[PDB]
């Protein structure tokens, strides 16, 4: 899964 | 197969959207699904590629991923969309009157979408050109490295906190002399003893990452807060 | 000087613009308007020179002027803008804010700026590569010659309409012959000599309008009647 | 001025 900052 | 589903319909809108979506449809949809789309004029791409000038964003709300940061830098970005859309709209296709304002994410609203539109990326607007990043920041170096030249930086000097000297700090060349994104207070205290040892008169700003996203999705770089400010010298 | 006015700029737009005016500012601005646009990244040329890698053209609407037709093959075409662009612009200056996407000429869409990137020319897509044109062409063989080379076409050779016997017609080295004309009594006349010494090969003759409407939507329509006069194929 | 073809 994309990757939260 | 798809036209055969189209066939049914008197007249097809073009909704006009190359968009990515983040927080949602990790893959595709199904074939038929994805045909149907293009025959709308919605086309989805896997990833942001500048040549492609994406116009749109399907999210389920405000995200810090990569890919909700860097929509912000589309050129323009002309809706930011719920995946609602999509999803009512397939269902309707399986006349159409699904619109295109029924579903804004909320909190991104026409002032910000807008400031898209300037001919300046949000960093540029604030002459932050190049900066140092740490090594160790949260997201890794070559992510958060594309999401800040997608906004106006030139330059991205990496620093091992640990083991750089002042020769490997670049000055920020375009106004603070010295731009710094860092982790920890353990680098502040370096960072500014370097500096000031080496570049006494000049001028510092240390922040955290969280200062630039508040600046992206601001679309805006506010000098007067000192919420994620670390140090500044001007 | 320009300086002074752009000093109570805390920072400058690059609009990366390398242009050509066409129905509009036919010489310039002043000396201070020019140096200001330069400032901003905004370079306006007097010519067209294919190694200026020119962008972007200002025109009121789509024209008909050689500037216009030839930015249309631009390496490639950027943008299309009003001069209501330039003009907002020197207004705006007299934060910058003035965007590239609130100016656009009526008709030049994306689809056909995009086209402007294509590793061909639109009549080179169209295998039209040697033409006889007519020497009574309005606009003068010499310029619009000019526009149909900058859009592929290879060599011009042109005919003394009244006088040209058929060795002076040269083949398009798929129609064989191409003939740009302008009335119908050159029609008839080439279309007798080809066909008395040629007879099995083929022609295409057509009006300059044809060539235009390629131009203008970079494609060359072989379906289309249009200001073709006479097709043999 | 220019001409218009």
């Amino acid at each position: 899964a994309s990757q939260e900052l | 197969k798809a036209e055969k589903i189209l066939a049914r319909f008197n007249e097809l809108p073009n909704y006009d959207l190359k968009a990515v979506c983040t927080g949602c449809f990790h893959d595709g949809f199904n074939e038929v699904d994805i045909e149907i789309l293009n025959q709308l004029g919605i086309k989805i791409f896997d990833n942001i590629k500048e040549t492609d000038k994406l116009n749109c964003i399907f999210a389920p709300k405000i995200l810090r991923t990569e890919k909700f940061l860097k929509s912000l830098s589309f050129e323009p970005l002309k809706f930011a969309l719920k995946p609602e859309f999509i999803i009512d709209l397939l269902k309707q296709i399986h006349q159409i009157n699904i619109n295109l304002f029924d579903y804004e994410i909320n909190g991104i609203n026409e002032s910000i979408i807008s400031k898209t539109k300037l001919p300046t990326k949000v960093f540029e607007r604030a002459n932050i050109r190049c900066i140092n990043l740490v090594n160790d920041i949260p997201g890794g170096v070559d992510t958060i490295g594309s999401v800040l030249k997608a906004h106006g930086i030139e330059k991205i000097n990496v620093l091992r906190s640990k083991k750089c000297t002042f020769e490997d700090i670049i000055p920020n060349d375009v106004i603070f002399k010295y731009v710094l994104i860092v982790t920890k207070a353990s680098q502040v205290k370096k960072f500014t003893k370097l500096i000031n040892d080496r570049d006494k008169n000049e001028t510092i700003l240390i922040v955290e990452w969280n200062w630039c996203v508040e600046s992206i999705f601001h679309l805006n770089v506010d000098f007067t807060s000192k919420k994620n400010v670390l140090y500044q010298k001007k």
